[PDB]
RNA sequence: AACGUGUCGCGAUGGAUGACUUGGCUUCCUAUUCGUUGAAGAACGCAGUAAAGUGCGAUAAGUGGUAUCAAUUGCAGAA
RNA sequence: UUAAUGAGAUUCCCUCUGUCCCGAGUUACUAUCUAGCGAAACGACAGUCAAGGGAACGGACUUGAAGGGCUAAGCGGGGA
RNA sequence: CCCAACUGCAGACCGUACUCAUCACCGCAUCAGGUCCCCAAGCAUAGAAUGCUCUGGUACAUAGAGAAAGGUACACUCAG
RNA sequence: UAGAUGUGGCCUGGAGGUUAGGACGAAGCUUAUGGCGUGAGCCUAAGAUGGACCGGCCUCUAGUGCAGAUCUUGGUUGGCGUAGCAAAGAUCUAACGGAGACGUUGGAUACUGGAGCGGGGAAGGAUUUCGUGCCAACGGCACUCG
RNA sequence: AAGUUUGAAAAGCACUUUGGAAAGAGAGUGAAAUAGAACCUGAAGUCGUGACAAAGACAAUGGAAGUACCUCCAUUUCAAC
């Protein structure tokens, strides 16, 4: 029911970092069945666990 | 050993406790004392309305500098408070004892809260720390919670 | 100052385990046991702290070849 | 951190064991004087230093 | 002394723990071979004398020889859980009335009887 | 009234006391005094299940010899 | 005796101001009330006054005068 | 004779997790203290100043309801 | 008062004697249990106490009587649910989990601001790592988390 | 520091059900659970609730002397001194 575990090694897959990991809140039982950085590779490769955009600091002004 | 009243009767009364309840001695003991020769019905009624904080428990003998309160002067008094843990621990002791009126076969709807009996316990241990070094206590007091029922014939 | 702060600078090690006395009394620098004199072939012994001597004398240990050798030599064997 | 000598290192080994509580099949033996550990440390509590 | 006694009794080793448990032969076992106790067998058939199983005769189920009992096999004791367990009578409130055989016990007990005969 | 008293009964905490005492202490006595053939000490180990301790040392909770008889025992296992 | 230097000591002047005349308003954070948590220092007993006497500036004695009880926030007079 | 280049086999010991601090170390403690080194973005700007941001990290340091007095501030103004 | 002395005088532990109790309830312990001794104290009763030792008397013996030593040790208590938990980052929400302020995920607003609540090491610590549980007491609030 | 010295025996509370589980109430064991493992006895201190004189605070305590009412405490009379 945590995700804690996914979103840590997600993040180490992704090779991004927390807040940049976007777990699939609508489906957790998706996201918790995979206890495994393969089992979440598999996941990041379907919909469920994308990496959200960075951010954009501007720099036209 | 057993409980410091015997009901006087003891089919019809239901009996309850606590050992460790968890939380203050003080609390504990007027948030119990309120509920002294209520009915059941009226106890848990009470109890429920002090956590939604529109009746509170009248601080006796404990009270010792608590604030001043409008709800506390149907007890006769000034001084009250809302005790959220001691409250909530005690709707489960009433709810077992209810529990104890059912397995012998006695309306709850008659039960009258005789002879509540609240005392302390063993006063658990973690220290804390004073300035210039000083190990102080900083004792825990858990209490024990005691109460038996009865009915009203008609 | 000379308190809490000052134990803050507390970053070496004065001793480290002695190898015959099996504790932490090895001054490091100048490489002597603080509590045995290692390597001194005689161990440190104090009549001025017999408390101390009762805790490093015979039988305070296991004392293997003693149980032994003290029951060859008190049955006509040696 | 990252340098302990083998000989430091067997010794916190030897105490790593140690630290592990009495199973339960000790306190039914007919009759023993133990019911805790009694000797089980806490990295924070106390130290070891070797 | 009463000190010294007290630890050679408690502090005692298993093969002294067991003639320190011997029980009295019955009326009609001792002049059958003419000794006063023998120390209590596995598989050795008694009778209790003394406490609230008394009169109850059983086969020596074991010596539990550290506890101080012996165990006998119709002297049973019920738990909570309907599971049945052994009570320890302690041998000298037993009365031996069968043996077992032995090269090693049928000589000594005419090693013992070789003092009465 | 409530609180505060106060006496009584019953409880709680507390762990005194008594009873017990495989410990201490003291006194006396009968014999023989470790190690380079590696001691004392400490270190790490070893149990089917063992953290400490006791015992032991990779023959490890003991192997051998004799001498004893049927247990060990928390429960496995095992002539 | 001295230029420079000075968290050195000192005096004046200028500026500047709530330092003040003379204080006032606002703000967090607290105090206050609550839920949870929870100490300690200290503790003979205590604990209204005036006057008297007294180890000579009394909580208890003497003689008067007040004092129903229990209370929350303060304060700092006393409890040598 | 001697060496290289080409092959062939082998390359042993110990360390290696984690930490390095407003929770891991010292401070009696998950303590506003102390504690060495490396890596170091953008803009304003003389700029490792200070202000704010991207990366990374973090919003379990008790929380709530309010206008007392009094208090504490890396908090203010205040006529003459 | 200091002091001295006496007591067929009081009491505790133990010894030598004697007399004697005790599972039909001993020591102990409780007291609106009386009585009786000027008193120290003793004896009784009654315990919805206790469970196995022990009283009287004559001698002996001593680690023999406690309110007070900033006594010692243990325990409790008042103050007292009081001071406080006020330096350092403001959590807000959904739906989800859960036995339930808690956690997780999403979104939101932030804070650290590259001399960092960053990533790596030494010194030091040595399992604190990790996962899965767990939630008794420890994390000065709480916790489903640590 | 620390005798877990429960009991003779772990016979160490099966099981029912209230609780999310603890714990509770029941049962049940045993001579005692009012011996439930933080367990022989279980004191003082302090606390709790029940009762009361239900008294009555205007420091507590105490002294003497009464009285009120209440006390399975003693004694005596209970056709009599
Ligand atoms: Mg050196
Ligand atoms: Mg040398
Ligand atoms: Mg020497
Ligand atoms: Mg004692
Ligand atoms: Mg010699
Ligand atoms: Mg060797
Ligand atoms: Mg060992
Ligand atoms: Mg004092
Ligand atoms: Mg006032
Ligand atoms: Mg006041
Ligand atoms: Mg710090
Ligand atoms: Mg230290
Ligand atoms: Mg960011
Ligand atoms: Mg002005
Ligand atoms: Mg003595
Ligand atoms: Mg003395
Ligand atoms: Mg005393
Ligand atoms: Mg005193």
């Amino acid at each position: 029911v945590s995700l804690k575990l996914q979103a840590r090694l997600a993040s180490s897959i992704l090779g991004c970092g927390r807040a940049r990991v976007w777990l699939d809140p609508n489906e957790a039982v998706e996201i918790q069945n995979a206890n495994s950085r393969k089992s979440v590779r598999k996941l990041i490769k379907d919909g469920f666990i994308i990496r959200k955009p960075v951010k954009v600091h501007s720099r036209a002004r | 050993t057993h409980y410091s009243r015997k009901p006087q009767v003891s089919s019809k009364s239901a009996k309850a406790k606590v050992s460790d309840l968890r939380c203050h001695y003080k609390n504990t003991f007027e948030t119990a004392n309120v509920i002294n020769g209520m009915p059941l019905r009226k106890a848990q009624q009470l109890y429920r309305q002090v956590l939604a904080k529109t009746r509170c428990i009248p601080f006796k003998r404990y009270n010792g500098k608590i604030g001043r309160t409008a709800q506390a002067k149907e007890w006769g008094q000034t001084k009250g408070r809302w005790p959220r843990k001691s409250v909530v621990a005690m709707m489960s002791l009433l709810k077992n004892a209810e529990a104890n009126a059912i397995e012998k076969g006695l309306d709850p709807n008659q039960m009258v809260i005789k002879h509540v009996q609240v005392d302390q316990a063993a006063r658990m241990r973690r220290r804390t720390y004073r300035a210039h070094g000083r190990i102080t206590p900083y004792m825990c007091s858990p209490c024990h919670v005691q109460l038996f029922m009865s009915e009203k014939k008609e | 100052t000379k308190g809490t702060t000052s134990m803050g600078q507390r970053h070496g090690r004065t001793h480290i385990l002695c190898r015959r006395c099996g504790r932490n009394s090895y001054h490091v620098q100048w490489e002597r046991c603080a509590a045995c004199a290692y390597p001194r072939a005689s161990r440190r012994r104090y009549n001025w702290s017999v408390k101390a001597i009762k805790r490093r004398r015979t039988g305070t240990g296991r004392c293997r070849y003693l149980k032994v050798v003290n029951r060859r030599i008190a049955n006509h064997f040696k | 951190g990252r340098f302990k000598p083998l000989a430091v290192k067997k010794k916190y080994a030897k105490k790593m064991n140690q630290n592990k509580p009495v199973p339960y099949w000790i306190r039914l033996r007919t009759g023993n004087r133990i019911k805790w550990n009694e000797k089980r440390r806490h990295w924070r509590r106390t130290k070891l230093n070797y | 002394s009463r000190r010294k006694a007290r630890r050679a009794h408690f502090q005692a080793p298993s093969h002294v723990r067991r003639v320190l448990m011997s029980a009295p032969l019955s009326k009609e076992l001792r002049a059958k071979y003419n000794v006063r106790a023998m120390p209590v067998r596995k598989d050795d058939e008694v009778i209790v004398k003394r406490g609230t199983f008394k009169g109850r005769e059983g086969k020596v189920t074991a010596c539990y020889r550290l506890k101080w009992v012996i165990l006998i096999d119709k002297v049973n004791r019920e738990k909570a859980n309907g599971s049945t367990v052994a009570v320890g009578i302690h041998p000298s409130n037993v009365e031996i009335t069968k043996l077992k055989l032995t090269h090693h016990r049928k000589s000594i007990l005419e090693r013992k009887d070789r003092s009465s005969k």
